[PDB]
């Protein structure tokens, strides 16, 4: 029956452009988030680059204040994280079904359809991959800028320390 | 690790590993939060492409979780 | 005080002595003496305790 | 091999010197043979006849394992 099967194809054409409407939907909240994150990612970064530049007693009246903003920093960047992950679990999901929906396509001959499933797949990927490597260099500069953060507060707490025992010796001893 | 495995007929594979041009063996290292008394092991490879499913695997068990043997 | 690395090594100089009798098994005897011997990573370059 | 034995003695006497030795036929105060439920059903079947039972006690056999449990 070419009529059932014409309509089949049809059937998987919509099941193709449902998938596809699902997919975009979770490509643009995964977008959004992943968005959000970098935001709070870079938001942390600054936050301990000028926290790096109160490290030490010359503003304590600041730099507590500073340290628990960096605090709230890292809850609102991290519960993104968390969010955005699953948010990104369901586009891989979202995905694999337009994927699924693509090989049923071409079960049933409607191959014009999972063609069109298969570049949207891949220019939704592309652009998923795209934040991506944004949120990863956004990573990367919060990492790079932590890892500075620590250098100097080592190195500033370090001489201090051996201050601290200098000044232990100066007395008494 | 995730306790529920994707579908048989999943498209992609949950985890994918590109060999370089020299490279024979990859490896995964599984650390457990204590030690168990460990009986079996499966691996199941991604089913839709199984011409990917490693040729050989080689177990290494450490009862201390640091010199595998 | 004392340390225990002669008494190991009369230990284990017994075990091994026992080997070939069939008292010792050399898996588990191995297994125990490097595990014991390596102070925890094993290394090519250590030298057994 | 115990069906087509001689006599009970010629099969008992593998069996008990197995018993009376430990791995790979290593004497000492705490060695002991090792034992299996296939190894211990035939042994059952072995001792099935009076005359096999017999003749594992006259060559020390119950003496054996008692002191093999011990």
């Amino acid at each position: 029956s070419l009529s059932s099967e014409a309509l089949m194809r049809r059937a998987v054409s919509l099941v193709t452009d449902s998938t596809s409407t699902f997919l975009s939907q979770t490509t643009y909240a995964l977008i959004e988030a992943i968005t959000e994150y970098t935001k709070a990612v870079y938001t942390l970064t600054s936050l301990y680059r000028q926290y790096t530049s109160l490290l030490g007693k010359m503003n304590s009246e600041e730099e507590d204040e500073v340290w628990q903003v960096i605090i709230g920093a890292r809850a609102e960047m991290t519960s993104k994280h968390q969010e955005y992950l699953k948010l990104e679990t369901t586009w891989m999901t979202a995905v694999g079904l337009s994927e699924m929906a693509a090989e049923a396509a071409y079960q049933t001959g409607a191959d014009q359809a999972s063609i069109t499933a298969r570049n949207h797949i891949q220019l939704v990927k592309l652009q998923v991959e795209e934040v991506h490597q944004l949120s990863r260099k956004a990573e990367t500069k919060l990492a790079e800028a932590q890892i500075e953060e620590l250098r100097q507060k080592t190195q500033e707490e370090g001489e201090e320390r051996a201050e601290s025992e200098q000044e232990a010796y100066l007395r008494e001893d | 690790l995730q306790a529920t495995p994707p579908h048989r007929r999943a498209r992609s594979a949950a985890w994918s590993y590109i060999f370089l041009p020299e490279e024979a063996w990859c490896d995964l290292t599984i650390h457990l939060p204590a030690a168990v008394l460990l009986k079996e092991i499966h691996i199941q490879p991604h089913l839709a492409s199984l011409a990917t499913c490693p040729s050989s695997v080689s177990v290494e068990v450490s009862a201390d979780g640091v010199n595998m043997l | 005080q004392l340390s225990s690395v002669p008494m190991l090594n009369v230990c284990f100089n017994k075990l091994f002595s026992m080997l070939q009798v069939h008292h010792v098994q050399l898996e588990s005897l191995l297994q125990l003496w490097l595990t014991l011997s390596l102070n925890f990573l094993y290394n090519a370059n250590r030298i057994p305790v | 091999l115990s069906k087509k034995a001689s006599t009970v003695h010629m099969m008992l006497q593998p069996i008990l010197t197995y018993m009376a030795c430990g791995y790979m036929g290593r004497q000492g105060s705490l060695a002991t043979c090792q034992l299996s439920e296939p190894l211990l059903w035939f042994i059952l079947r072995v001792l099935d006849t009076s005359d096999a039972l017999k003749a594992f006690h006259d060559m020390g056999g119950v003496q054996l394992i008692c002191n093999n449990m011990v």
